[PDB]
C-alpha cells in the first residue's frame, strides 16, 4: 500500500501509521 | 533526507521503517 509520493506534510502521516505503538517522532 | 526522497520519489515500506524508533 506505500504506493505514492509523500509531499506537503503526508510522511508524517505516513509514519505515524506505519510505525504504529512504537512511534517516530523526536526520541 | 527522508522528506525530499519521499516528495520526488515513490518511497518503500524498507524507507519509512528507518524513521521508526
Amino acid at each position: 500500500f506505500v504506493n505514492q509520493h509523500l509531499c506537503g506534510s503526508h510522511l508524517v502521516e505516513a509514519l505515524y501509521l506505519v510505525c504504529g505503538e512504537r512511534g517516530f517522532f523526536x526520541x | 533526507g527522508i522528506v525530499e526522497q519521499c516528495c520526488t520519489s515513490i518511497c518503500s515500506l524498507y524507507q519509512l521503517e528507518n524513521y521508526c524508533n
